[PDB]
């Protein structure tokens, strides 16, 4: 009786794809974890770029001033 | 290629220690040529090259101007240097290492450019060979650094990069180290073969 | 030669007569910390912990207009000595190390530029670039020379190339400086794992029977 | 015999193992998902922060000046 | 009529008794270069590569006055011919093709305006939007009417409609133009391929058995 | 509906090939009523209703003013144009084609208005029927146009649609073409039934 | 007392000696319009739908001025009464419900501040936060004291903690205020459902072919 | 704690119900100490501490001066308010209702400060016990409110937080309500097994 | 026996199953490559809104002045 011989290699082969179907889904997890972290990221500029900062006084820069050749 | 004529003029304030000692040069060049300078430590105009006395005794007998010049050793060099204290001597940035395949160590994007690097060997400082790419302005404020080292492979061996910055507390390292496949492949299939020779041993030992 | 902890420079003054044109920064350490716009009379601050400040772009003008009646007074004294072009020297490096996706910014370094005057270009596989690219002041150095930085921000890609296009009167011809940024493997180690680990399960299924069975 | 008891776990364990995979793939397309609408939000954005607007008509606000005490 | 290569009007002057309100703009190629905001006096460009240039805005100023000056002596000697009002011609389109959650820009395209007095207006439901809406100056034609485009960012909803209010003189009634942008059958085939992959991979399986019977 | 005048000034410079011909007219409009106006080709005022003489002869008769309006086609629109040839008449968008079902071929986003847009059906231009949508000018610098033609379906059967700009060294083309799941559910379970039967001939063969 | 349905302050001035120091807001129920930057000369709107109006800096310089004026006529007459500094209320709250990953704003409320002169700043782990900081201007009260308010635009982190740091003349020492932020249970409710869809799955398996069996 | 004197000036308008009643007070404020006030409704300066009469006298004396500040009532006051009514009184901000574990209604980011905000138990005003935060002013803008109310679990039973704002047509309600594993655990196993029994008996009768 | 006949169809109704979690688990590999473009494309836009570019020389625009009317 081969009958039996035959479903024993289909049971290896389709356990053998659910492992390739599990490390691709970890696989995938690692991409959305990364990209959430750089889409919340991008969230944080936006939120800054609608926020100025106090200014503080104001004081000024110093420079020196060449001379004339006669 | 058109003929071009260049003057430029430069005031250079030189910070040794704190506002403990101050230089104050300034530097008249005319295509690559300094002629006339001021000197903080002569506090009296100068003639670099033969186009200097004209200028130099000219500019030094004016006494008004002269001493307006003279004062801007406290009112250019030490009225900037307060401002600098608060945001440019307080700037620093933490620096950023990569290690990638000889072995080099990136150190990147760090202010300012004060940093130590060490290379590692098990603990162990590898100082046989290193070759360290000088210093690199990247323009923007920040610096880089390079630093290779040439490997000689081991199993369980690793390498770690060892830096230190004046903007860190702590110094940073980062270390670097189908083999786990194949080893996998190995004990699951011997163990695969384990289970089932004891099938047959149970199946004889019961009949 | 002055050996000193920092160095700052509050009168970097340029003038030449090619243009007219001139240039006003103030450095610090090296770098630039503003640079005043002459034909637009602004100044634009080159470090964001420094827009607190205030100088005013009149105070340079006044500078530079001392610099150009200071040169034809030197012309005539130096009986028309033109300047002496020199031969630039272009590095073109990443400011990060290079991973494909990741965005980047590329620096194209001039250096010994004499005179002030360059064209420094980006060209992606023989075509110009326009799109973020940006250029730093003239920098000044000890010898009297002048180096610029050129950023092109790119976003890294294998089957992309690009050249730094550096024109100077002291190059005969036009620079260009380069820059140019494992399935089998993986997928026999995926499934030499997959069917190493499938085994692995079959044998425990088998060896739970094979050890319930003399019970 | 014994081999077909021992079938029989193999077979169950291999669909408790595809349930897993099923609910960790409904898992992750929640995030993507989640995900899109924050990267077509933020796209929204850019589009916007280059696009000014008409300015209306100038009209200046009215203030009050204290008096001096002689 | 005139015929050429590219048409510029540097001179795009426009007042009028009702406000009394202005404009200035530099149209080229029938496109806006720039505008001059106559309460602010400060000159928008609208183009980035046109930024470099400079315009003073108190030069706008100066013409309109001349204008205003102008309509008073031609009042009079018209004897008061008050503007007849036309009927505006309202289109609204997408600038590009409508793909479900891509970024896309409304515009609402009204011509034939005389006079340049006109309230364009989205709505979304019944409810006003003031997010996102953005117009154009208005831009000159040949026959001395004029156009105004106004835009609105938008991200495309299957279950969300927008209107485009147009108010004018010429209109007894506010005008609205309006605007409004497989599983089961695939989850059918979906099966049908599962059940024959499904059935292929069984029968390679029980043929190898068969194959390796005989031998 | 209140009353309301208006008073509008235009000074249009017109540009035929290169700086080779330039027509400069200066517009005075009232309400839509254009009745004083300057030609280059005449270099004087001239009336164009009954609302022109008392200006026409008027502002003619200013020489001062008159010679200055005249230079106006060299320090205007000569001035003015060499500056539009760095940034204006040197921009260039590539345009972007898509193709949606008749069957349009949109074409966006594009500067400057030259273009050709043509439909092949199989390496043949489908003259037949083709309507063409005017160009659309989005304001922004922008432009559209829109191609439409009938199809008659086929087994096989591409569309491609072809488009030429002066943005662009090589022309773009963009091409057209459960069906799939039916195709391989037939094959597959034909053979499914093709293996499941040697089985029984290989077996009725040994037995 | 007054009580009416809306309050605005158009002429909040604020000088003190001790900078000496001051400040010009204008408020309107309870919310800061704009503020005029003494020391640039400019007019900050804090609000955007307020940008369209215009405000001139030099009008807030010359009210400034007379209260500079009128405090030396008054502390001659006060006989140099010195202010009596106060005891601050530093309350910290989260703009938005904490959820973590998503940005939120911190926000730190330092209440019944006299004289207007106090530091807030944001400790993180000890260490000073200088990177989305910003504050509000000093704002008026009925008591004429002043509240503060200070931001964080922070992305929340389960392992990280905040604290704001309010130095005044009133406290001993500097105050700080405090702010801080199911696998095993999930884990065996899936194995839970896991196995028992699988055996619902081969029951109905079973089922079929003993429902076919008598027929 | 070095010595500060601080003086500040305060013009502040009431506007009670529309435009119809208008007060304006100036208030000089030397150290939380005001000496020196206009009304208004009074049309005279006045003094309210020992500091006022050499002030309060010597401004009303000045007639060109009074009659200034006295017209600032529709010069500052009703000039403001119209700008106000276009811009800020036409702001209007939809709140957002979250319910988290008591139980806590936030109502966040909402403008004007106008607000009602009930608890429901099963379409019962749960009014028993119910704690309400002050409105809390965030600063920019915007307004907070938190309510909280004692719960007693129950099977089925849900709470509903119900708010109403004048930027709102219709009001905004919220509810809130391993358990669904351990059930389908239950029904599957017994299912599991009522299926596996019919097969013996089915065995059985055929047998 | 019809036990065996039992197992026959689970094996099937598994292997189908398997191909339903391959083809979803496909088709999200597609978002996710399109949404790390548009995460990548808008950290672009972000790091080019901090830089500058420097200004070229100034030319200014000519225009035209209508007359008076007497
Ligand atoms: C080109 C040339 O001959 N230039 C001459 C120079 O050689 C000479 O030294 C000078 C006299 O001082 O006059 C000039
Ligand atoms: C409304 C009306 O009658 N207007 C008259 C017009 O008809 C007449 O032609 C003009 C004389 O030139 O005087 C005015
Ligand atoms: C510190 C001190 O003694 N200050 C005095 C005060 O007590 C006195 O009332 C005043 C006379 O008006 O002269 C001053």
């Amino acid at each position: 009786g081969a009958l039996y011989t035959g479903f024993s290699i289909l049971v290896t082969l389709l356990l053998a794809g659910q492992a390739t179907t599990a490390y691709f889904l970890y696989q995938q997890q690692g991409r959305l974890d990364k990209l959430t972290v750089t889409s919340q990221n991008l969230q944080l500029e936006n939120l800054r770029m609608k926020l100025p900062k106090p200014p503080k006084p104001v004081s000024k820069m110093r420079m020196a001033t060449p001379l004339l050749m006669q | 290629s058109p003929e071009d004529f260049v003057y430029q003029f430069k005031a250079m304030c030189y910070f040794t220690n704190g506002t403990e000692r101050v230089r104050y040069v300034t530097r008249y060049i005319y295509n690559r040529e300094e002629y006339a300078r001021f000197d903080s430590d002569v506090e009296v105009y100068r003639a670099v090259t033969p186009l200097g006395p004209p200028d130099a005794e000219y500019w030094n007998s004016q006494k008004e101007v002269l001493e307006r010049t003279r004062a801007e050793l406290d009112t250019v060099c030490r009225h900037n240097y307060q401002l600098e204290l608060r945001t440019t001597l307080q700037r620093r940035v933490e620096p950023t290492v990569t290690i990638s395949p000889l072995l080099v160590c990136s150190v990147t994007d760090f202010y300012p450019a004060q940093i130590k690097v060490r290379w590692f060997r098990n603990d162990q400082e590898e100082t046989t060979g290193v070759v360290s790419t000088p210093l690199i302005r990247n323009g923007d404020w920040t610096f880089q650094i390079l630093v290779m080292l040439e490997m000689t492979p081991q199993h369980g061996d690793v390498y770690t990069c060892h830096v230190e910055h004046p903007s860190l507390q702590n110094p940073i390292t980062v270390e670097w180290r189908q083999s786990k496949m194949l080893s996998g492949i190995g004990g699951f299939v011997l163990g695969l073969i384990f289970l089932g020779l004891g099938l047959i041993i149970h199946h004889r030992s019961q009949k | 030669d002055i050996v000193a902890d920092h160095v700052a420079s509050y009168g970097v003054n340029l003038y030449q007569s090619y243009g007219p044109s001139g240039q006003y920064t103030h450095e610090f350490d090296g770098d630039e910390q503003f640079y005043v716009d002459l034909g637009r009379k602004e100044t634009v601050w080159c470090l964001p912990v420094l827009r607190q400040f205030r100088f005013d772009p009149q105070f340079a003008l006044t500078n530079i207009a001392v610099l150009k009646h200071n040169l034809n007074s030197l012309i005539k004294r130096s009986n028309s000595t033109a300047a002496t072009n020199e031969v630039p020297e272009v590095t073109v490096f990443s400011k990060s190390p290079v991973t494909l996706g990741q965005p980047n910014i590329l620096i194209c370094l001039v250096d010994n530029i004499f005179p002030p005057v360059v064209n420094i270009t980006w060209l992606s596989n023989g075509h110009s670039v326009t799109e973020g690219v940006s250029e730093t002041s003239f920098l000044s150095k000890s010898d009297h020379s002048f180096f610029k930085i050129s950023y092109l921000t790119l976003l890294p890609s294998a089957e992309e190339s690009y050249d730094c296009k550096v024109e100077h009167w002291g190059l005969d011809k036009p620079l260009l400086k380069h820059w140019e940024p494992m399935s089998e493997l993986t997928e026999t180690v995926v499934c030499a794992l997959g069917l190493s680990v499938g085994l692995v399960g079959i044998v425990v299924g088998t060896v739970f029977i094979i050890r319930g069975l003399r019970s």
